[PDB]
RNA sequence: UUUUAUUCAUAUAAUUAAUAGGAUAAUAUUUGUAGUUUUUGAUACCAUGAUAAGGAUUAUAAAUUGAAAGUGUUAAUAUCAUAAUCAAAAUUUAUUAUUUAUAUUAAAUAUGUAUGUGUAGAUAAAAUAAGA
C-alpha cells in the first residue's frame, strides 16, 4: 500500500553496515546510470511472454517495457535507444543504387580505363541505331529538341548544311 | 529491398539466390517454425544487443 | 447469470450433430452429471448419450462398410431406424438439461440471458439490460430497473 | 468452466506447528483399505439409491477395473476419488465390457451351433 | 554407437554427468557448468526428500505370498513374458531402490523458474583461457566462423582449413616444444625476474620475500614442466586424424576442432500475381522464398601466443573457398595493472551524492570521466620542515626522500614531487572559489589572476553587465561588483579544503574504532578532541591533522558548478540583464486537474496521497479506533526494511507496493496501448514482417 | 571481406562498418585470480570484497567470470582502454569493504511476519481495559436503544468529525 | 459510477468482492439521469451535442 | 535481357552456367594468381 | 502450470451469442477487461470505429499487460514476509556466506553439508529468533517466545 | 495422445516383450496429421 | 487492401471530426499541454512571402488579435479564415475545415 | 477534468455561462456572442518575457 | 368420352547527362586538374510474360510407424524487348471477408453514427488435427 519508504543510516544503526541503498548509489556512479525518480513502485511488471520458461517465446530476456503509454517522443526513449548510423540503413543507402556498377567505380573512368571512350546506356544506343534506321527510311518527321539553341538559331560562320534533295 | 513484383521477376529468372519452400508453411527456421515473425525479430534484438555486458 | 446478453436459438438437430466439442464434450458432460447428481435423480439419458457418443467417436475414424453388400431393402431402412432412435434419445437428453438448468436456475435466484423463459416465476422469458428498448417477441416496454425476479434477502 | 469459483484468493503457506497453540495431527490421503471400502460405497450404494449406471451397467467395467482406474486417476486422494467417480461416465478407453460382448456372443454362437449338430 | 538411440545417449550422458556433478566446478566456464535440470530441482525439492515407504497392502500381499503360499512375488523386471525363451535375468531386476529423491523428478516452479533463466544469461561468461590440463585450459583461444552459401560448401572449406591449420599448428608447438625443453635441460635467471618476485613489500609470512635464484628457477621450471604438457597434448591430439579414420568435430580426436552453428535462414514472403487483381487475389498469389546461410567453428587452443600462427591464420580468408567468406575471434590472456594512485580506495564523502546527481543529461553536467586528477606537484610552505610536509601530505619521510632525493633540503618556497602512494594527495580544482579583492581594471585583474580577459569576464558575468565601455567605468563599477571570481582554471587547492574536519561517530563506536578508521593515533586523537575520552558524550569526533586517512567533503570525480557555469554563461548573463525572477511552468489550478496536466516524465498509476496513520494495523488502531490503545505501531526494526522488493525506490519517496487485489488493478487508471508499439533498441529492424539485418549472421551467434 | 567487397571503392566504407559493427571488446577477470595478496601484503579481494563487487556488478558478474563488455569506441583500440578504466573503478569501488565493517554490504535477508501464536495475542492486548471500556459502552447502548431502533458503533465508541 | 466503484474499493468493508463478486450496471444504463424507470431513456438524450455519450 | 544488364556476380544462372563453376563442385582455388609480387609499381 | 488463457481469440467474422459461442469482447472475458475493447453496437466500418480496438497487435498487447498484472498480484499475495538488512554478523551460518546474484550462478542450496538442500533465495526467517537481532534496545517481552511441538512425546496422533 | 506414445516406446524400451501388445493396439504407431500452416490467402 | 496499422498510405485521409466536448484537448493536439508550439507557428528564417500557413499550426490569440489574414489548403483552392474568434484557441487549424 | 479518473469533480463555476445565450426554457445555448471584441488581457504574452 | 459466411473506405498536381586517390609512403601547388553552344520514342503508352480458375491414379495379405497434393488451356490483367506530346503529392472519393451491453481516449494527428424479433435474393468455400 501507500507508505513513505524509509532509509537508516549506518552510524544510527547498531552495527554498522553497508546500505543497499548506497551500494545502488555507488553503482549508478559507476556505470553512470540515470536514477529515474517517478517510477512508480506499483508496476514490477515481469514480461511473462519471454521470461517464463512455460511459453513459447520464452527467451530468459525482457523484451517489452510493459508501458502502454510508451513512445519515441519521450526524453527516457530518447537517451536509452539506438542511432541509425552504421547501421542496415547506411548500407542501404549506399548499396541500393538504382545502377548497381556505379558503387564499385565511376563508369566514365571505368570506360576510360578499360575501353578508349565512354560508352552510352543500352538505351541510348538503341534511340541512335533506331534514329539511324529512321533517318535511313524516312528522314522526316523529326524535330530538332536540343538544349541550348544558340549554336541553332545562330550557326557559326562558314557553316553550310547540303541539301538531300 | 525491391517491390513484389521486381522480386518475383527475379525468382523466376536467374537473378536471385534463393531457396523455395512451402507456400503457406513456416521454412527451415526453427525461430519462425516456433513462434514466427514476432519470435524471429525477438530472437534477431537479442543476437544484436541482449547479450552484451553493456559496461 | 453472468451471460446477461442477447443470444441467438440453434436446432437440437445442430447441437447433436455437433459431436465431441460441445454436446460431447466431457467436462461439460461431468458438470450435467454433477446438476443431476446433487438434485439426487437419475442420469439415465445422459448416460445413453454418453455411451452413444462413446461408441460413435471410437469409430469415426473407420471406414464404412461396403454399401453394396448391405442390402438397400433393409439394411438401409434399419441403420435409418437406429440413427433416429439414437438422434431422439440425445434430444430427450438436450431437453433434460435444458429443463434443469432452468428449475437450478430458479431455486437459486440466477436470473438467465435475455428472452430466457424459467417456468414459475417468469412463464414469459426475462429481459434485462437489453439493446433494445422493449421485449422482444412481446413488444412490451422495459422499465431500467428491469425485473426484481426475486425476494431481497440473501 | 471453473472448479475453482469459490475458493479463496489466499496463495499464503501455513504451518500449524508456528500458527496455533493446539497439537498439530497431520491427516494423509487414503490408503489401499479406506480407498477401496470408500469407492465401494459410493458406486453400489448410488447403484441401490438410482443414481448410477442402473439398466446401463454393461456400458462401465467391473469393480476391479474402476478401483484399479479410480486410484490411478485419484491418486487415492478422497476428492479425487469422488471427482473421477462422477467422471467415469465419460471414461472412451476401456474395453473390458467390450471384449466380453463379443466373447459371450461368440460363446453363445458355439453353443447354439452345438445344439443343432 | 549400438547400446542407445539419440535420445539414450542425450539422457544417459545427463545422468552419468550429475552423477559426479559438483558446484565447485562450475565456476569459470558457462552454460557446461548448469548440471542436470530434472535431477537437481528435485534434489532441491524438499517434498521430495521423503520418501513414502511401501504400503501396508503392498507389504502384506508380498508376506503372504512368500511366507504363506511359498512363492515370492516377482518384479515385473525379472518376470519372464516369454513362454519359449528363459532370458537372463537382468542385474537391475529389484536392486535399485526408489526414493522421490532420485526419481520421478518433481519440482518448485520458482526454482525452475530461477534455473531456466540463469541457465539462459550464464552462456557468454566462460573463461576460455585456463589452467586446466587437458582439452580446456590454454594461453590464446581462436574462433574462426566460415560462411557459405552453401552448407557442403562451407563444410569442405572447415575440412581443408582444419587439416591446414592443423599441419601449421604442430609445426609452431614443435618449434615451441624444442624451446621448452631447451629451457628445461639449463637457463639462467633474468635479473628482472628475480626483482619483480621481490617487489612485495609484505610476503604471505609477514615480511619481505627473500626470493632467490633457486626458488625463481623451480618456479620457472614448473612453468615449463606445464607448458611443456600442454604442448603435448596439443601435439598428440593433432598426430591423430589420419585418412583411414577421420573425426573431426571431436576435440579428443581432432585438433583444430571444428564445432556447427545454426544456419541463418530469412523467409520473404511476397505477392506473384503481376496482374493488379483484387486483394484476394493478390494474396493467394503468395509465395515464400528464403535467404541461406551456412556457418561452421574452428577453435584453436594453444597453450602460447604465437605471433606467426596469428599471421597464418588470418592469410587464410586470400585462399578460401568459392563465395566463402570468414571471421576472426580472438581471446587472449592479458595482464591489467591496477593501481592505488589513479583508482585509490578511501572512505566515502562526509555528504554523500543524492538521487539528483544522477539525472538526465547528469553525466554530462555533474560527473567527471574517472580518474580525477589528483596533485603530483606540491609547493612547499614556509615553516614547515622535512617531516611536517610528510605529516601533512600523509606519507612517510622515506617515501617523500625517495620522490624528492635530488633536493637535499626543502627550502621555503619549492616544487617538490609528492609521492605516487601518498594518502593525501590534493585535488585539482578545489571546490573552495578563488576571490579577488581590487581596491584595478579588467587587464589589471587578468594580469594578477593570471587568466585571459575573455575567460575572466565570462566567468565574472555580472562584471560584463555592470561595466561600461570605458576601462574606467569599468573601475568605477569595480565598487558594486566588489570581488571577482576568478576563472576555474585558476582556481587552488588547499590541505583543509579539501578533507572533512570533523569525523562522525557510529553507535558502537569506541576510542580504537575511530582511531583506527583515521588511521591516527588514539593520543592524537584525544589531544585534538580537547583530552576527552568519552565518545559517547559527543555525536561528531573532529579528525587531528595526523590522521592519514581522511574523509574528503565531496566525491573527488564530481564536476563542480563553475564548469557548467562556463558551459552556460551567456544564459546566467541574459537573466540577470532580464531579471527573470521564476519561470511558471504549469498553471494557477493545475494540481485541481489531477489528468489533464501530465509532464512527459510523469507515470502511472498516479501515488495517492500519504496518510499518517496507514503504516499498519496498530497505528490505525492508535489513531483512529480505539484511540486508548497503548501500542503505537508495530515494533519495527532497528534495521531499514524494504517494503518494494526487490525494487529500490529513492528513500524519502511516498510509493505504493504492487497492488494485490483485482479490484485495485481494474479501478485504477491505467491506460491501454492505442498507438504503435515502440521499442527503444527495436526502433531498427521497423516492425514484424519488416524485419531489418544488416549482416546475415547466424542467430545464435556468440560473441567473443 | 574477400567476396564483392574488396579493391572498388565501397570497399573502404564496408571494412569501416564491419570495424565499428565489431567494435565490442570483451574483458573477462576470474574472482579466484583476483583472491591473491597484493603487494602491501594483505589480500586482494576478500570476501566482503568480493560479495561488494558482486553488488556492484549486478548482472555483469556470473558464474564467477566478471565480463565488462564495452562498445563506447568505434574502434577496439579506444574500447579496451574504456574498459581497463572502469574496471579500474569499479575494483576501487568494490575494494572499499576492507576500511571498516561499516562498508560491509548488508544480507539481505527474508524476515516473516509474526506468526498466527503471536497474532493470537492481539484480542488479548488491553484486554482488562477493554472489558472496563466494553461495560460502560454497553451501559451507553442500552442508553441509546432505549429511544433509537438502530445504534450504531459511531453512537458508541466511534469517532467522526 | 467510476468515482462509486472507488469509494467502494478505498472503504474495504466489502474488500476485494467489488470485481470479483459484485455485479454493475454496464456504462451507458449507469449513466443515465437519477430517476429514469424505462430502459428507453439513453436513445432519448440530445443527439445534436458531441460529448461522447455524456449528454 | 532489358535495358538493365545482368549482374554477372550474384546472379546464380551465371554463376552456375557452363561457363562457370556450379555449387555441386570442390570450390577450389581456381588459379593462385600473383601480381604484385612479378611487376609491382 | 495455468488453466486460463493467455492470448486474446482472433479477429473473424461477428461471432454470435450461441452454444459453444461467445461475443468476441463479451464482458466475461478477461474478467471484465474487455469492456476497454469493447466497441458497443453495430458499427459502419466507414466513419464509425476506433482502430486500435480492431487492430490485433493492440489488444494482444493489452491483453499480455494485463496478464502480467493479474501474475504480479498473485505472486505478491503469496508474500508473507518482509526484506531486512542485517550487518552480516547477526545472521546465522547459513547466511554468511557469498550468495550470489539472481541470475548470475546456479540455484543455490543452504548448507548442503547438513542435509538440507533448499533453494537458499526462497528461505524465510520468522521473528520469534530475529527479534534479539531486530530489536536490541527494545528487550522486554516481544513476540513471545514460540512454543514447539515435543515430536517424541506421546500424544493421541502417536495412538497413545 | 503424444504422452501415450512417448510412453508406450519407454515401456517397449524397458520390457522387450511388451511390445506386441501395445504395437497391435496401436501404441506405437505415429499419425502424420498436422495443422495447416499460416497462408495470407485463407 | 491493407496496410499496417497507423501506417496507412494516405496521409489526408484522416477526417477531423466535429471536436468532442470532454476531451476537446487531447484529440488531434499535442497528448501534453505543458509543450511547445510546432514550427509552423515561428518564422525561420527572413522570407518574401508565406502563400499560406499550413494546417498543423496551432490557433492563437494573435491570430484574432493582430488581425493579419490566415488561410489553408483544402478541397477549394484556398480557405480564409474570415471572421477570426476565440473560442478556437489551442487547436490545429486541421480541426476546423470539415473536408 | 477529463472522463477517465476525476469528472465529478466538474462544476458549473468552471463553465462561463456569460458568453453565450442559452434558451430560458429548455437550458441549450442558442446563441454565442462575440469574444474577441473588446477583450480583456492584462498580459497577452507571459509576464516574464520581455 | 454435409457444413460456413458475405454492409467493406480515396484514386493524380509540372521537369531527372563527367572522371578526379591525403598521417606513419625517398619529395609532382596535379595546394585549388576550369577548351559553352548539331540534336531529339514513352512529365501518358512497352505487348509481351506470369498469374487467376483448375482437374489425373497405383499401393493383395502379412510386417512396418509406415510407403504417399498434381497441371493444360481458356480467360482477364499488367510495371518487361519492341510504335513523341505527357498520373503520383494540393489526395473526398465512394476500392468483399469489422470490435453488439459488469468497468470503455497517456505520448508521432489517429474516426458521432446503421439499436430495431438478427428477418431476402444471389455469391463464395472445405472432405487437409481433427472428430459427415
Amino acid at each position: 500500500g501507500v507508505h513513505r519508504v524509509g532509509y537508516t543510516h549506518p552510524s544510527t544503526l547498531p552495527v554498522p553496515c553497508a546500505q543497499r541503498w548506497d551500494l545502488r548509489l555507488a553503482r549508478a556512479r559507476i556505470f553512470q546510470e540515470y536514477i529515474e525518480e517517478k517510477a512508480p513502485g506499483a508496476w514490477q511488471l515481469e514480461d511473462e511472454r519471454s521470461m517464463s520458461p512455460e511459453f513459447k517465446t520464452f527467451t530468459g530476456y525482457p523484451m517489452r517495457d510493459m508501458r502502454p503509454g510508451y513512445g519515441q517522443n519521450l526524453p527516457d526513449y530518447i537517451m536509452k535507444k539506438r542511432l541509425p548510423n552504421n547501421t542496415h540503413y547506411e548500407l542501404f543507402a549506399r548499396r541500393d543504387i538504382p545502377n548497381e556498377d556505379n558503387a564499385m567505380y565511376g563508369k566514365y573512368l571505368y570506360d576510360m580505363t578499360v575501353h578508349g571512350t565512354s560508352l552510352p546506356s543500352t538505351y541510348r544506343m538503341h534511340k541512335d541505331i533506331n534514329k539511324a534506321q529512321r533517318n535511313d527510311r524516312k528522314l522526316s518527321g523529326n524535330r530538332f529538341k536540343v538544349l541550348c539553341s544558340s549554336g541553332a538559331k545562330n550557326p557559326p560562320s562558314g557553316w553550310e548544311p547540303i541539301p538531300d534533295a | 529491398n525491391v517491390s513484389y513484383w521486381t522480386m518475383n521477376k527475379m525468382v523466376r529468372g536467374g537473378n536471385l539466390l534463393v531457396h523455395r519452400v512451402h507456400y503457406t508453411g513456416w521454412g527451415t527456421d526453427s525461430h519462425l517454425k516456433k513462434g514466427g515473425w514476432e519470435h524471429r525479430w525477438n530472437k534477431v534484438l537479442q543476437r544484436n544487443v541482449l547479450q552484451y555486458s553493456r559496461i | 447469470n453472468t451471460f446477461l446478453t442477447s443470444s441467438v436459438a440453434t436446432p437440437p438437430i445442430s447441437v447433436i450433430r455437433t459431436g465431441p466439442k460441445w454436446w460431447a464434450h466431457p467436462e461439460r458432460m461431468v458438470r450435467q452429471k454433477l446438476m443431476y447428481f446433487t438434485l439426487g435423480v437419475d442420469q439415465l439419458p445422459l448416460r445413453r448419450t454418453a455411451v452413444i457418443q462413446r461408441d460413435l467417436q471410437r469409430f469415426h475414424m473407420c471406414k464404412p462398410p461396403p454399401r453394396v453388400g448391405d442390402s438397400t431393402g433393409y439394411k438401409r431402412s434399419r441403420a435409418a431406424q437406429l440413427n433416429t432412435w439414437y438422434r431422439r434419445i440425445q434430444y430427450q437428453e438436450y431437453h433434460m438439461q435444458h429443463l434443469f438448468t432452468r428449475h437450478v436456475w430458479g431455486l437459486l435466484r440466477v436470473y438467465p440471458g435475455n428472452t430466457t423463459k424459467i417456468q414459475g416465476k417468469a412463464d414469459d422469458g426475462y429481459v434485462g439490460y437489453d439493446s433494445v428498448p422493449f421485449h422482444r417477441y412481446n413488444r412490451a416496454p422495459l422499465p431500467f430497473p428491469a425485473r426484481e425476479l426475486y425476494e431481497r434477502r440473501k | 468452466t471453473d472448479r475453482f469459483a469459490n475458493s479463496l484468493d489466499e496463495y499464503a503457506p501455513y504451518d500449524p506447528e508456528k500458527d496455533s497453540h493446539f497439537h498439530p495431527i497431520q491427516i494423509g490421503n487414503f490408503d489401499e483399505y479406506e480407498y477401496r471400502s470408500f469407492l465401494r460405497f459410493l458406486i453400489n450404494s448410488g447403484e441401490l439409491a438410482g443414481l448410477g449406471w442402473g439398466p446401463l451397467w454393461h456400458a462401465s467395467s467391473d469393480f476391479e477395473r474402476k478401483l484399479y482406474k479410480i486410484g490411478f486417476l485419484s491418486g487415492r486422494n478422497p476428492q479425487g476419488v469422488v471427482d473421477h467417480y462422477h467422471q467415469e461416465l465419460v471414461w472412451r478407453y476401456d474395453y473390458q465390457r467390450t471384449r466380453q460382448k463379443q466373447y459371450l456372443l461368440k460363446r453363445r454362437m458355439e453353443g447354439m451351433s452345438r445344439g443343432a449338430s | 554407437f549400438n547400446e542407445f538411440d539419440a535420445k539414450g545417449r542425450e539422457y544417459v550422458q545427463y545422468m552419468r554427468e550429475f552423477a559426479r556433478f559438483d558446484p565447485r566446478k562450475s565456476r569459470g566456464n558457462g552454460q557446461k557448468g548448469f548440471p542436470f535440470r530434472d535431477a537437481y530441482l528435485t534434489k532441491m525439492n524438499e517434498a521430495n526428500q521423503k520418501t513414502p515407504p511401501p504400503t501396508l497392502e503392498t507389504i502384506m500381499d508380498r508376506a503372504v505370498r512368500e511366507h504363506h503360499q511359498h512363492a515370492r512375488i516377482l518384479s515385473p523386471l525379472e518376470v519372464q513374458r516369454d513362454v519359449g525363451r528363459l532370458e537372463p535375468i537382468p542385474s537391475y531386476a529389484g536392486k535399485i531402490n526408489a526414493d522421490r529423491s532420485v526419481f520421478p523428478f518433481q519440482w518448485k516452479t520458482e526454482d525452475w523458474y530461477e534455473y531456466e533463466v540463469a541457465k539462459v544469461r550464464n552462456r557468454r561468461f566462460v573463461f576460455e583461457n585456463t589452467e586446466e590440463d587437458g582439452i580446456r585450459g590454454s594461453e590464446v583461444t581462436y574462433k574462426i566462423v566460415l560462411e557459405g552459401f552453401w552448407d557442403h560448401h562451407v563444410m569442405k572449406l572447415a575440412e581443408d582449413v582444419c587439416m591446414f591449420l592443423k599441419d601449421v599448428g604442430r609445426q609452431i608447438v614443435e618449434e615451441k616444444l624444442v624451446a621448452v625443453r631447451r629451457l628445461l635441460q639449463g637457463g639462467a635467471v633474468d635479473p628482472e625476474l628475480l626483482a619483480a618476485f621481490n617487489c612485495a613489500r609484505a610476503g604471505p609470512f609477514g615480511g619481505l620475500d627473500e626470493y632467490d635464484k633457486e626458488e625463481v628457477a623451480n618456479f620457472l621450471r614448473s612453468d615449463l614442466r606445464r607448458l611443456e604438457e600442454q604442448c603435448l597434448s596439443v601435439i598428440n591430439r593433432c598426430n591423430v586424424p589420419v585418412p583411414g579414420a577421420t573425426n573431426i568435430y571431436d576435440p579428443h580426436t581432432s585438433w583444430p576442432h571444428v564445432e556447427k552453428l545454426e544456419p541463418w535462414v530469412r523467409m520473404a514472403e511476397f505477392w506473384t500475381s503481376s496482374s493488379d487483381t483484387s486483394f484476394t487475389e493478390l494474396e493467394m498469389s503468395t509465395a515464400h522464398y528464403e535467404f541461406r546461410k551456412f556457418f561452421r567453428v574452428i577453435i584453436c587452443k594453444l597453450p602460447f601466443q604465437s605471433t606467426e600462427f596469428e599471421k597464418r591464420m588470418y592469410d587464410i580468408r586470400h585462399w578460401l573457398h568459392r563465395q566463402t567468406s570468414c571471421e576472426f575471434h580472438t581471446i587472449y590472456r592479458r595482464n591489467v595493472i591496477h593501481d592505488s594512485a589513479v583508482f585509490p580506495t578511501e572512505h566515502d564523502p562526509a555528504t554523500p551524492t543524492t538521487h539528483e546527481h544522477h539525472r538526465m543529461f547528469s553525466f554530462a553536467l555533474d560527473w567527471q570521466s574517472a580518474p580525477v586528477n589528483r596533485l603530483s606537484t606540491d609547493t612547499v610552505h614556509e615553516g614547515e620542515s622535512w617531516d611536517a610536509v610528510a605529516q601533512r601530505l600523509g606519507c612517510s619521510v622515506g617515501e617523500l626522500k625517495d620522490a624528492n632525493a635530488e633536493r637535499e633540503t626543502i627550502e621555503a618556497g619549492v616544487v617538490i614531487n609528492v609521492p605516487v602512494t601518498a594518502t593525501r594527495r590534493l585535488t585539482s580544482f578545489g571546490a573552495t572559489p578563488l576571490v579577488l579583492p581590487l581596491k584595478r581594471t579588467w587587464e589589471e585583474a587578468a594580469a594578477i589572476l593570471d587568466c585571459t580577459v575573455e575567460e575572466l569576464q565570462q566567468c565574472n558575468g555580472h562584471a560584463a553587465l555592470t561595466y561600461q565601455k570605458k576601462e574606467s567605468e569599468a573601475g568605477e563599477f569595480d565598487s558594486s561588483v566588489t570581488e571577482l571570481v576568478a576563472p576555474l582554471s585558476c582556481w587552488t587547492s588547499t590541505s583543509e579544503s579539501e578533507f572533512s574536519p570533523v569525523e562522525r561517530v557510529h553507535a558502537n563506536d569506541t576510542l580504537v574504532a575511530i582511531a583506527r578508521r583515521l588511521q591516527c593515533s588514539e593520543e592524537a586523537l584525544r589531544a585534538v578532541n580537547d583530552g576527552i575520552t568519552d565518545v559517547s558524550g559527543l555525536d561528531f569526533v573532529r579528525v587531528p591533522p595526523e590522521a592519514r586517512r581522511p574523509r574528503r567533503l565531496v566525491e573527488p570525480q564530481l564536476r563542480p558548478q563553475a564548469a557548467t557555469d562556463a558551459l552556460l554563461a551567456r544564459t546566467i548573463a541574459e537573466e540577470e540583464t532580464f531579471k527573470l525572477k521564476s519561470i511558471p511552468h504549469l498553471p494557477q489550478n493545475a494540481e485541481r486537474f489531477p489528468h489533464e496536466y501530465h509532464t512527459p516524465t510523469s507515470r502511472f498509476p498516479p501515488t495517492p496521497s500519504e496518510t499518517p496513520a496507514t503504516q499498519d494495523w496498530m497505528a490505525y488502531t492508535a489513531k483512529y479506533l480505539d484511540k486508548q490503545f497503548t501500542i503505537s505501531a508495530e515494533p519495527a526494526p532497528v534495521y531499514n526494511v524494504n517494503k518494494l522488493w526487490p525494487m529500490q525506490q529513492i528513500p524519502g519517496k511516498v510509493d505504493q507496493t504492487p497492488f494485490e487485489e483485482d479490484q485495485t488493478w481494474l479501478l485504477h487508471s491505467i491506460p491501454v496501448q492505442q498507438l504503435e508499439m515502440h521499442h527503444h533498441e527495436k526502433d531498427l529492424q521497423d516492425l514484424p514482417f519488416i524485419n531489418h539485418e544488416q549482416f546475415p549472421r547466424s542467430l545464435e551467434w556468440n560473441a567473443p | 571481406d574477400n567476396l564483392q567487397y574488396k579493391r572498388y571503392d565501397w570497399q573502404g566504407w564496408y571494412q569501416r562498418m564491419l570495424d565499428v559493427h565489431n567494435r565490442n571488446v570483451s574483458l573477462r577477470c576470474r574472482i579466484c585470480d583476483l583472491q591473491r595478496l597484493d603487494g602491501n601484503g594483505v589480500q586482494f579481494v576478500d570476501m566482503q570484497t568480493e560479495r561488494r563487487l558482486r553488488i556492484l556488478a549486478q548482472h555483469r558478474v556470473g558464474m564467477g567470470v566478471l565480463k565488462l563488455d564495452a562498445d563506447k569506441y568505434e574502434d577496439q583500440a579506444d574500447n579496451v582502454t574504456f574498459g581497463t578504466t572502469k574496471l579500474s573503478e569499479l575494483l576501487a569501488d568494490a575494494r572499499k569493504a576492507q576500511l571498516g565493517e561499516e562498508y560491509w554490504p548488508s544480507v539481505e535477508l527474508k524476515v516473516r511476519k509474526p506468526s498466527g501464536q503471536s497474532k493470537a495475542h492481539y484480542s488479548l492486548i488491553d484486554n482488562e481495559r477493554i472489558e472496563k471500556r466494553s461495560g460502560e459502552l454497553y451501559e451507553k447502548y442500552r442508553d441509546a436503544k432505549k429511544r433509537s431502533l438502530f445504534v450504531t458503533p459511531m453512537e458508541t465508541w466511534l469517532e467522526v468529525k | 459510477h467510476r468515482p462509486v466503484k472507488r469509494l467502494f474499493c478505498n472503504i474495504g468493508l466489502m474488500g476485494p468482492q467489488i470485481t470479483t463478486k459484485a455485479r454493475w450496471k454496464p456504462y451507458r444504463f449507469a449513466t443515465n439521469p437519477a430517476g429514469t424507470s424505462k430502459a428507453e431513456r439513453m436513445y432519448q438524450r440530445d443527439k445534436t451535442v458531441y460529448t461522447h455519450g455524456h449528454n | 535481357v532489358g535495358y538493365t544488364p545482368v549482374n554477372p556476380d550474384t546472379s546464380p544462372m551465371v554463376a552456375y552456367s557452363q561457363y562457370h563453376w556450379h555449387y555441386n563442385l570442390p570450390q577450389g582455388m581456381e588459379r593462385p594468381h600473383s601480381v604484385n609480387r612479378t611487376f609491382a609499381a | 502450470v495455468s488453466t486460463g488463457e493467455f492470448d486474446h481469440p482472433p479477429f473473424q467474422f461477428r461471432q454470435r451469442h450461441t452454444f459453444n459461442t461467445t461475443p468476441l469482447h463479451d464482458a466475461n472475458r478477461f474478467g471484465g477487461r474487455t469492456a476497454y475493447l469493447r466497441e458497443i453496437g453495430p458499427v459502419n466500418i466507414k466513419k464509425q470505429g476506433r482502430r486500435f480496438k480492431k487492430d490485433p497487435r493492440t489488444v494482444q498487447f493489452n491483453v499480455d499487460v494485463w496478464c502480467a498484472q493479474q501474475t504480479l498480484r498473485k505472486r505478491w499475495k503469496q508474500r508473507d514476509w518482509e526484506v531486512i538488512e542485517i550487518p552480516f554478523r547477526l545472521v546465522p551460518r547459513e547466511q554468511q556466506r557469498v550468495i550470489p546474484e539472481l541470475y548470475t550462478d546456479i540455484p543455490q542450496m543452504t548448507d548442503p553439508a547438513r542435509n538440507d538442500f533448499s533453494n537458499i533465495r526462497n528461505k524465510v526467517y520468522d521473528r520469534e529468533e530475529l527479534q534479539g537481532v531486530l530489536f536490541p534496545a527494545a528487550g522486554a517481552m516481544l513476540y513471545p517466545p514460540l512454543q514447539r511441538v515435543d515430536k517424541q512425546a506421546m500424544t493421541l496422533d502417536k495412538y497413545l | 495422445f503424444a504422452l501415450r506414445m512417448a510412453v508406450a516406446n519407454a515401456l517397449v524400451k524397458l520390457i522387450p516383450l511388451t511390445r506386441i501388445p501395445l504395437k497391435k493396439s496401436g501404441l506405437l504407431s505415429v499419425d502424420r496429421r498436422r495443422e495447416r500452416g499460416q497462408f495470407p490467402g485463407y | 487492401r491493407k496496410y499496417p496499422f497507423l501506417r496507412r498510405p494516405h496521409i489526408k485521409n484522416t477526417h477531423s471530426m466535429n471536436p468532442s466536448a470532454p476531451y476537446f484537448w487531447s484529440f488531434m493536439t499535442a497528448k501534453s499541454q505543458m509543450a511547445f508550439l510546432p514550427e509552423e507557428n515561428y518564422i525561420t528564417g527572413d522570407w518574401t512571402g508565406k502563400f499560406f500557413v499550413s494546417k498543423r499550426q496551432v490557433y492563437t490569440l494573435q491570430h484574432a488579435t493582430s488581425g493579419a489574414k490566415v488561410r489553408v489548403k483544402s478541397f477549394p483552392s484556398i480557405f480564409e479564415f474570415n471572421s477570426p474568434s476565440r473560442w478556437n484557441i489551442g487547436k490545429e487549424m486541421n480541426t476546423l475545415t470539415k473536408p | 477534468n477529463r472522463p477517465e479518473v476525476a469528472m465529478h469533480r466538474n462544476t458549473v463555476g468552471l463553465l462561463p455561462a456569460h458568453m453565450w445565450e442559452t434558451d430560458k426554457k429548455t437550458g441549450k445555448v442558442k446563441s454565442v456572442k462575440d469574444s474577441v471584441r473588446d477583450y480583456q488581457t492584462k498580459t497577452p504574452y507571459p509576464k516574464w518575457v520581455q
